[PDB]
Formats: C-alpha cells, sequence, structure tokens
RNA sequence: GGUGAAAUUCUUGGAUUUAUUGAAGACUAACUACUGCGAAAGCAUUUGCCAAGGACGUUUUC
C-alpha cells in the first residue's frame, strides 16, 4: 500500500477527471517496468485492489 | 525626367552601398524579443513527400543555426516555419519562407540552403497559365532545357543563378540581377520568344559591359532588335 | 509601456519605401523612399540607401514615441515578381538596429489567380 | 512554334557576329558610333539550341524533366468530391 | 509493406506528441509494432500499453513528420495481424 | 516609373504609398500534375439542376 503524489503538466478542464482516471485503472491493469527497474521490460498483468483520491489541487497541479 | 526632386550631398561615392552587414544577437538594441509570433506556412507536392521525410531533420538543424522553429505535416501536406524567442533577426523567418517555398519546389537541400545567407535571393516564376494547350507547355518548357541541358547551362552563364523548371515552375536562385534577366527569360520563352534570342541579347550585352564606354552609351543601337 | 505602430515596406526591384502608419492604418506618422536617401537612380536599388531611409522613419517614430512597429513587406506583386526587393532586409535589419521592438512579421505581397 | 532560331536568321547572325568583332577590336570609332568562355563559344558556333550542387546542369540527368505518378499513397488526407457523394 | 492490416485503434488523445487510442481489436499488439492507415502508410510505433483488462488503451508514437493534432476524433489506425499477441498469454498460468 | 546605364510620362493642384466606400470586366493563388478526363478545343470556389460518357464484368433479335 502507497501513499503518492502524482503531478500533473497541466491543469485538468474538470477536477472529478483524476478521480474517475482513478478508478478506471483499478483491477488488472497491464504494465511495463521503467528502465530504472532492475526487471526485464516485459508486459505483466498487475492488479490494483483499491484506490483512493484524497486530494487534488489544480493551481498546485 | 525626374522634376522638383532634392539634392543628396550626404551620399559618399567612396562608400560601397552594395555592401552588406552581418547581424548579431546583439545587434537589436530593445534587448526583447518579437510581441507576437509570426509563422509562414507552404504546401508541397505529394512526390516531394518521401524525400521530405529523409530530409527534415537537417533542415531543422539549419534552421537551429537560426534560432527557428519548423514543423512538418503530412496529414495537411504542410511545412511551416515560426519564429522563437531566442530568434533575434526580422528577415530569417522570411528566408526561412523562401527555404520552404524552394524546398516544395523541388530544389534539393544542399543548393536550397544557401537560401539562409543574406547574398542569395530566390525567384519562383509559375509558367503554367501562360499556355493552355498541354503539347505546346510541354515544348515550350523543353525549349529552356534545350538539348542536352545546354543552353540551360547558358542560361546559368547568362546568370550566375541556379535554375531549376519543374512542372509548372522555374526556380532560380542567384543574385538580383540575374534573378530578373531570367524571369524576362521565363516568361518570354512561355510566350514562345526563344530562349536563344534573349542568349544573344545577354551575350552582346555582357560585352558592351566590358567596354566602359560603350556602357556609358545606350546598348540598343548596337545589340540587334528582338 | 509599449506603443504599437504599423511599420509598411515597400521592397520592390526597383526602389524601397518604409512607411509608419497609425494600427487603424486612417493616420500616416512618417514615409520616405530609397530615392530621397541617395540621389542616383540606381542606387535607389542599393541596401544603404533603404538603411538609410529606415534610420530616418526610425528616428521620426522614436520623436513619435513609437516603441515597437508591426511589419508588413510587400513586393512588386500582381503580374510582376513575388520576390522582396535587396533593400527590404536591409532596412528590416536597419530597423531591429534602431532599438525598435520588431511585432508580428506578415507578408501582404498581392497574389492574382491568374492573368 | 518556331524553335529553330526563325528570327535569328543567319544574316542577322553573321551581323551580330560582325558587331561583335567589332566591339572585340576597341575601335574608338565603333565606340563612338575547363573554361565557360569556351564552352559558350562553341554552343554559339555549333548551333546547340537547335536539336538534333553549384549549378543544375553539373548534376547528372538535367536534361531530363522528371514526370511524377498523379496519385500515390500518402497520408495526406484527401477530400470526396460532390459528385462522390451524389452518387452514393 | 504489410499484406493485411486489421483495426487496431481509435483515436483518443493526441498528448505529448503522441496519439492515445482505444483498442477496438481484443488481442495486444508487440512493442515498436508499426502502426499503418488503411492504405497501409505507417504513421507510428508502438509506444506504450495500458489500461485495465476490459478497457485496453495504447500509445503510439508518431514518426517523423507525423504531428498528433493533425488527427480527430473517431480515426482508426491499422496494424498487421502478425505483430499481435493473445491476452491470454500475459494473464497468469493455471 | 523603368533601365545595364538610360529615356517617354505623372504630379507640392498631392505624383507614389496606406486605409475605406461605390461601379465595371476578368480569374479561381498553393495542393498541381507530358501517368486524370475529352474526339479535339480544353478542363480544379461552394451549392443545386440537366444530359452524356470512360475502364470492368454479364452478355447481345447483333
Amino acid at each position: 500500500e502507497y501513499v503518492c503524489i502524482v503531478r500533473l503538466h497541466d491543469a485538468l478542464k474538470d477536477e472529478k477527471d483524476l478521480g474517475r482516471s482513478l478508478e478506471n485503472l483499478t483491477g488488472a491493469l497491464f504494465q511495463r517496468p521503467p528502465l530504472i527497474s532492475a526487471v526485464k521490460r516485459q508486459l505483466r498483468v498487475r492488479t490494483i485492489y483499491e484506490s483512493n483520491l484524497i486530494e487534488f489541487d489544480n493551481k498546485r497541479n | 525626367v525626374s522634376t522638383h526632386n532634392r539634392d543628396k550631398p550626404w551620399d559618399t561615392d567612396d562608400i560601397d552601398k552594395w555592401k552588406i552587414e552581418e547581424f548579431k544577437e546583439e545587434d537589436n538594441a530593445s534587448g526583447q524579443p518579437f510581441a507576437e509570433e509570426s509563422s509562414f506556412m507552404t504546401l508541397f507536392p505529394k512526390y516531394r513527400e518521401s524525400y521530405l521525410k529523409t530530409i527534415w531533420n537537417d533542415v531543422t538543424r539549419a534552421l537551429d543555426k537560426h534560432n527557428i522553429a519548423c514543423v512538418l505535416d503530412l496529414v495537411e501536406g504542410s511545412m511551416t516555419v515560426k519564429t522563437t524567442r531566442k530568434t533575434y533577426d526580422p528577415a530569417i523567418i522570411l528566408k526561412a519562407r523562401d527555404l520552404i517555398k524552394l524546398l516544395a519546389r523541388s530544389v534539393p537541400f544542399p543548393q536550397a540552403v544557401k537560401i539562409l545567407q543574406d547574398d542569395m535571393a530566390c525567384d519562383v516564376i509559375k509558367i503554367g497559365n501562360f499556355v493552355t494547350n498541354k503539347e505546346r507547355f510541354v515544348k515550350r518548357r523543353q525549349r529552356l532545357v534545350g538539348p542536352n541541358g545546354n543552353t540551360l547551362k547558358a542560361l546559368e552563364l547568362l546568370t550566375k543563378c541556379y535554375i531549376l523548371v519543374q512542372g509548372n515552375t522555374v526556380s532560380a536562385m542567384g543574385p538580383f540581377k540575374g534573378l530578373k534577366e531570367v524571369r524576362r527569360v521565363v516568361e518570354d520563352c512561355m510566350k514562345n520568344i526563344h530562349p536563344i534570342y534573349h542568349i544573344k541579347e545577354l551575350m552582346i550585352k555582357r560585352e558592351l559591359a566590358k567596354r566602359p564606354e560603350l556602357a556609358n552609351e545606350d546598348w540598343s543601337r548596337f545589340l540587334p532588335m528582338f | 509601456s509599449q506603443v504599437f505602430g504599423v511599420a509598411r515596406i515597400y521592397a520592390s526591384f526597383n526602389d524601397t519605401f518604409v512607411h509608419v502608419t497609425d494600427l487603424s492604418g486612417k493616420e500616416t506618422i512618417a514615409r520616405v523612399t530609397g530615392g530621397m536617401k541617395v540621389k542616383a537612380d540606381r542606387d535607389e536599388s542599393s541596401p544603404y540607401a533603404a538603411m538609410l531611409a529606415a534610420q530616418d522613419v526610425a528616428a521620426k517614430c522614436k520623436e513619435v514615441g513609437i516603441t515597437a512597429v508591426h511589419v508588413k513587406i510587400r513586393a512588386t506583386g500582381g503580374t510582376r515578381t513575388k520576390t522582396p526587393g535587396p533593400g527590404g532586409q536591409a532596412a528590416l535589419r536597419a530597423l531591429a538596429r534602431s532599438g525598435l521592438r520588431i511585432g508580428r512579421i506578415e507578408d501582404v505581397t498581392p497574389v492574382p489567380s491568374d492573368s | 512554334e518556331d524553335d529553330y532560331g526563325e528570327l535569328i536568321t543567319d544574316e542577322v547572325e553573321n551581323g551580330i557576329n560582325q558587331v561583335l568583332d567589332a566591339i572585340k577590336n576597341n575601335k574608338t570609332d565603333k565606340l563612338l558610333d575547363v573554361n565557360e568562355e569556351n564552352f559558350l563559344e562553341e554552343f554559339v558556333n555549333q548551333q546547340a539550341w537547335i536539336p538534333k550542387y553549384n549549378f543544375r546542369y553539373e548534376d547528372p540527368n538535367a536534361a531530363e524533366i522528371i514526370s511524377y505518378a498523379r496519385s500515390q499513397a500518402t497520408l495526406r488526407r484527401s477530400d470526396d468530391s460532390s459528385r462522390r457523394r451524389k452518387r452514393e | 509493406p504489410p499484406d493485411t492490416v486489421l483495426e487496431m485503434g481509435a483515436f483518443l488523445h493526441p498528448c505529448e506528441g503522441d496519439i492515445v487510442c482505444r483498442s477496438i481489436n481484443t488481442k495486444i499488439p508487440y512493442f515498436n509494432a508499426p502502426i499503418y492507415l488503411e492504405n497501409k502508410t505507417q504513421v507510428g510505433k508502438v509506444d506504450e500499453i495500458l489500461g485495465p483488462l476490459n478497457e485496453v488503451f495504447f500509445t503510439i508514437k508518431c514518426g517523423d513528420g507525423v504531428q498528433a493534432t493533425s488527427f480527430k476524433e473517431g480515426d482508426k489506425f491499422y496494424i498487421a495481424a502478425d505483430k499481435l499477441l493473445p491476452i491470454e498469454r500475459f494473464l497468469p498460468k493455471p
């Protein structure tokens, strides 16, 4: 379980888009590991069981 | 007959008016970039497409020398040159517009890149509207090239300009006097006056320009009528 | 702190014009020609006369207080050639040297559909 | 459509050559009243205009005018004609 | 050039010069597989595969000379049929 | 203004340039092309209307 701060490059049109996308990606997911990780980059299915948008600020992005 | 013209004693004959000064980043005393971004957009024919696909990065490198952004979008089939905030030369966007026009009109990039120099200048002459018949248009276009390119080379020797005849356009890169001369030759050739008629006249004009005494007088008496 | 006045430049093969005008275009601030700088008719095409005329127009604009100038370059046009003259680039660079800011650069050369 | 120098006849060419010789002689009375020059002289004398990256002619195949197909497969968007929409 | 093409994706977002596509087809493309238009013209290569199992998205890295703003909604992007993988391959083995 | 240099013309009454209005004729800038169409002539603004075709296949009171 992580608590993560995501930084968005541009401000959203509406605030609930991030929440809709966060509940969209909850579940099984297609992921490839980043180049920083020591493991080989291959497409795997990983499950995000739960997610919750604690906070969101457009001005701070 | 320059009536009511005032004198100009400030002009000096010793000063070379044809000399062109270079430009630098500190040349503008404003110290600020352009207020509004200015862009120039041209289209190119489809057959040029793949060649542009292989050259554009190099083109960008050339514009990277002059701080001008460029974009090539195949779906609109357009090439656009845009000024940047780091751009300090106001005429380089016009020279980039000339560059993309020459690249669209089938001038190769090793030749077309020299338009970014201050000395060079280009003229694109449209020849599709002079005659409506296809066979006459093809014949008059072949008059410019002639057999084995030879008279075309003579036209180069007439003007010291790179001349390329493609489709409905004649692209000429060189000095301004050569541009005007090749404009005269191309328009008169599309109006069925033969290119050798102007080539011989240009040779006679060069021979008259060799002698200063002949250059002082009118060349029309010595040169044959045409 | 910025004063905008459009500086329309005529870059012909024979001579060059510089014309500082208000943004609406109804009131013209100043005008100068290549033949004004140099008495010779062949020197009207020369870049030096265009640079001198641009310097005079920039001095007139600084007297009028024009901080920045929009530039419209317009060639011979029509049935004639569309290539800007030799003195147009030189006078544009002279306006850059004078210290006035350069605004939007667009080409207003008239092109016909045919004939 | 004349394409063999119809107006520039042999007599006119001889007169132009005589005028050029008088100019090259640099007479005071006449004034009061490899090598590119060799290639130009060969073109003028042998009637090279009549049919039988510094410059374009230096590149090979400068004589041929390259023709291209009127239909190419490409990424460019093509708008349908009104006739095709009417047929549909 | 590919012999046959299949409906891979539908245009969704042009973000950061790359094309986001809803995966219409039910199989997973190769990484860096060429993406074509229906005249079999290469527009770009597959850059990223993302999204849940029910709704798979993929991001195409556009080739040079192609801009992401030039496309519109409802456009289709095609891939050669050799560049596909079954979805059950990435699923855990029983 | 134009020329290689020129020259004829226009005017401090405003030539030229710029902005607006009105009228007239002409044309459809780039894409654009000796690989499209048409017997030739010639042919790319939008919108409709009308008539007729080209290549292909099935054939013909042939």
